[PDB]
DNA sequence: TGCCGAGGCCGCTCAATTGGTCGTAGACAGCTCTAGCACCGCTTAAACGCACGTACGCGCTGTCCCCCGCGTTTTAACCGCCAAGG
DNA sequence: CCTTGGCGGTTAAAACGCGGGGGACAGCGCGTACGTGCGTTTAAGCGGTGCTAGAGCTGTCTACGACCAATTGAGCGGCCTCGGCA
């Protein structure tokens, strides 16, 4: 997850990050929406 | 360990394709189909050799 | 009208909420001034005690622990919060 | 299961409440009181979610379900 | 004595007293019994836990009063069976 | 919504004491609750008398009904001495 | 006065409540509970009458005052 | 009704005088107040009874009433 | 000695002001309802004393189930290893 | 040479047996003040006309504030200038 706060703000936006996968010439990202 | 697999099968009710998820519990021989859309659930027995196409086949016969 | 009435809440935004809440078909001329005055009194009575308790305890800011300790103490307004629960999370 | 509400968590809660010594037949009762409280609040939270055509029970559905019991919750 | 100590401590603090993970599992289980795979905002579960713990704590206050009324220091089933009845819960 | 005015009254009542960010959401849910309770009660009042306009008199009665005792007295004195200062 | 709430009328209420035996100090404690209940309901009934610009407390003002305590009264 | 209705009316008018003056009452208003008051007292006595029985006390005492009222949130 | 912090100027989006409908809200009259407040006759209901009884409470006993501490140990939940494939 | 299928290794604490030692549950004794059914006498309670009018019920009339439609002014965010602490 990209932290909005230091582990104090680090400039983060708080969003969780996706697991990006390659499928030929296309890239797919799977985000885990907030078990 | 359970297997959570996405499939490219069409739900027999809501007709959304690529939205059926198959959960195969081999420790208890219980397979579970789930939609991701309308989320209808269907349970059926599985062996050790079964695959998402085996329970999805049993779901087609359970309707007809 | 807020400075003219020498108040701190906007009679306007609250009036807009009343229009959006559709609590009636038509408001009065001085009904939102009374409601903002009354609301303003309740906020300046709760935060007056939170600011009295932050300096009585010695705290600098106002935490939700200060709100939970005040509103369930202070029998003046503890009756308003008989059935409330500040989450503290 | 309801067994996740353990013995020392009910004991801790009792300590917060002001209980000194606690008899054994109180955890099950609490487990049975807590389950009734959740079955009364989650029913209304699921009713607000099904009314809002959602699938995710937000925290405002829980605040509305607690508001329908005279248990207003501030901070959400 | 240690009991008293804990009461002085817990009443002083406001952190949740039930373990998060376990509570999340209980809520999702119960909810699963009404509607299958219901997704939850984290704040929804947090709301449920705050509400549940406040409820249980208050219940334990009343229960304590019921035990003390009967000249007892230990809370039992007859206490809750009384507190909840007078509350109109049962 | 109402969070910008809670800090503005706090600058008058305690210009030295600050407030947190969760306590601002608590005071904002408190204000939106006592607003949607007073307006709701007032709406009930305007229906029981078959009126159509919420005047300041249905707000003064909903304050007398909702707030118990001295908070209602003080609540009705501040609204009256704000409407009179408004009309002048 | 509150003394019109006679000893045998509280005794009758207690009997209607299922009480077998009554101590000699319930009588002044029940009048102090009844006076608080009337001071809480009549305040709201007088508030509805002063809001309705009347001078006669009707029975619907009493029904509304009991409705504001979770004591809905049918038949008026 | 178990209370002399007239006494409930007197007491009522007295208490009411302390809130608003020169008040008049419909007879049905007083009757409503009496039904409500007596229902309330009866229920309270049920709960009090339960408290007494809880404390090996089937016979209500002021202590029992106070416990009942405290748990009711009164 | 000099650039990022703060106040000012130019755009954005929503709030404030004005004019025509428009049915619903306020006035007002005719008129009957049940609440108005004063007196009878009778009666169900209420004020005050009794007394031996059942309930309410204090004190001592049994044994007994929660009280406090320690140790790994296990689910649940976070971080690294077996040896098959493509 | 690299990344998943199931598997040890990774913690805060409780799954608490169980060793120790005592607070306190429920039955049992005694023991006293209070306590209601029955008894008296009563002062208010239930039901009937007689009288008198307040304002609800329902009717049509006259009426002033909001709806949605074109103007247009102030608060706020993105450029852009000014200025003393390091
Ligand atoms: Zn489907």
């Amino acid at each position: 997850v990209c932290e909005a706060d230091a582990p104090v703000s680090r400039g983060g936006c708080g969003n969780t990050q996706p697991v990006v996968r390659k499928d030929g010439m296309k890239l797919w990202g799977t985000w885990k929406k907030s078990r | 360990i359970k297997q959570k697999l996405e499939t490219q099968f069409t739900c027999l009710f809501c007709n959304h394709d690529n939205s059926v998820v198959c959960t195969l519990d081999k420790k208890n021989s219980i397979g579970l189909l789930e939609c991701k859309k309308c989320n209808l659930s269907f349970q059926a027995p599985i062996n050790s050799l079964s695959q998402p196409i085996d329970i999805y086949s049993d779901w087609i016969d359970a309707c007809e | 009208r807020t400075v003219r009435a020498e108040l701190s809440f906007s009679v306007s935004q609250v009036e807009r909420s009343l229009r959006e809440g559709h609590y009636a078909q038509r408001l009065s001329r001085t009904a939102p001034v009374y409601l903002a005055a009354v609301i303003e009194y309740l906020t300046a009575k709760v935060l007056e005690l939170a600011g009295n308790e932050a300096q009585n305890s010695g705290e600098r800011n106002i935490t939700p622990l200060l709100l939970d300790m005040v509103v369930h103490n202070d029998r003046l307004l503890s009756t308003l919060f008989n059935t409330t629960t500040i989450s503290q999370v | 299961n309801i067994q996740g509400i353990t013995k020392p968590a009910i004991r801790r809660l009792a300590r917060r409440g002001g209980v000194k010594r606690i008899s054994g037949l109180i955890y099950e009762e609490t487990r049975g009181v807590l389950k009734v409280f959740l079955e009364n609040v989650i029913r209304d939270a699921v009713t607000y979610t099904e009314h809002a055509k959602r699938k995710t029970v937000t925290a405002m559905d829980v605040v509305y379900a607690l508001k329908r019991q005279g248990r207003t919750l501030y901070g959400f | 004595t240690v009991a008293l100590r804990e009461i002085r401590r817990y009443q002083k603090s406001t952190e949740l007293l039930i373990r998060k993970l376990p509570f999340q599992r209980l809520v999702r289980e119960i909810a699963q019994d009404f509607k299958t795979d219901l997704r939850f905002q984290s704040a929804a579960i947090g709301a449920l836990q705050e509400a549940s713990e406040a409820y249980l704590v208050g219940l334990f206050e009343d229960t304590n009063l019921c035990a003390i009324h009967a000249k007892r220091v230990t809370i039992m089933p007859k206490d809750i069976q009384l507190a909840r009845r007078i509350r109109g819960e049962r | 919504s109402y969070s910008i005015y809670v800090y503005k009254v706090l600058k008058q009542v305690h210009p030295d004491t600050g407030i947190s960010s969760k306590a601002m959401g608590i005071m904002n849910s408190f204000v939106n609750d006592i607003f949607e309770r007073i307006a709701g009660e007032a709406s009930r009042l305007a229906h029981y008398n078959k009126r159509s306009t919420i005047t300041s008199r249905e707000i003064q009665t909903a304050v007398r009904l909702l707030l118990p005792g001295e908070l209602a007295k003080h609540a009705v004195s501040e609204g009256t001495k704000a409407v009179t200062k408004y009309t002048s």
